[PDB]
């Protein structure tokens, strides 16, 4: 690869995803790691590890905040409207367990907007079907970690999902393919830059979106209950 | 909800 007006495009494009990735969502990942880990921000979160924990501390915002975001992929609001609310709508789900993998380590998953954490292990011991609710998405967030992306890289394979020409019910598809082949490309080239250890992270996180969509089929069959 | 998305754009 070189340095040349369409890797320099590309680049622009990627920062321009992050910095409305930024913008339209409060809780990062970098300030997510930071909380679970040492170099933590203001007041530590309370912790939830079993029913005494849960008393004395006693989906709709993030469709909003996503959104937002989706606003401000280039060509996204020049599609058919209603297209956009079809990619939005198989999609936000999707990108809502793709956002709480950021949040979650192996012992739990941050809550309230960082104040609170409550562990993994007391979210499995919850009753049938509860104890289930939580547990697919924390051995996604396990695998998914293990490529250890950063909001440079989520901001790009946010916009690839929400761009997906898949989805039942689009009526003009070749518009969004074009959107997402300059989306892949930008992902592409992300990961190559932020990644020099990880090979095939491109091929690596593509395959994560079908997994995805296994936890939002397992999910829609959980909630029938 | 659809409807929720059907209002911010």
């Amino acid at each position: 690869m070189q340095l040349n007006p369409e890797s320099a495009d590309l680049r622009a494009l990627a920062k321009h995803l992050y910095d409305s990735y930024i913008k339209s969502f409060p809780l990062t990942k970098a300030k997510a790691r930071a909380i679970l880990t040492g170099k933590t921000t203001d007041k530590s979160p309370f912790v939830i590890y079993d029913m005494n924990s849960l008393m004395m501390g006693e989906s709709v915002e993030a469709v909003q905040e996503i959104t937002e975001y989706a606003k401000s992929i280039p060509g996204f609001v020049n599609l058919d409207l209603n297209d956009q609310v079809t990619l939005l709508k198989y999609g936000v789900h999707e990108i809502i367990y793709t956002m709480l993998a950021s949040l979650m380590n192996k012992d739990g998953v941050l809550i309230s907007e960082g104040q609170g954490f409550m562990t993994r292990e007391f979210l499995k011991s919850l009753r049938k079907p509860f104890g289930d609710f939580m547990e697919p998405k924390f051995e996604f967030a396990v695998k998914f970690n293990a490529l250890e992306l950063d909001d440079s890289d989520l901001a790009i394979f946010i916009a690839v999902i929400i761009l997906s020409g898949d989805r039942p019910g689009l009526l003009n598809v070749k518009p969004i393919e074009d959107i997402q082949d300059n989306l892949l490309q930008a992902l592409e080239l992300q990961l190559k830059l932020n990644h020099p250890e990880s090979s095939q992270l491109f091929a690596k996180l593509l395959q994560k979106m079908t997994d995805l969509r296994q936890i939002v089929t397992e999910h829609v069959q959980l909630l029938q209950v | 909800l659809e409807a929720i998305i059907r209002k911010a754009l």
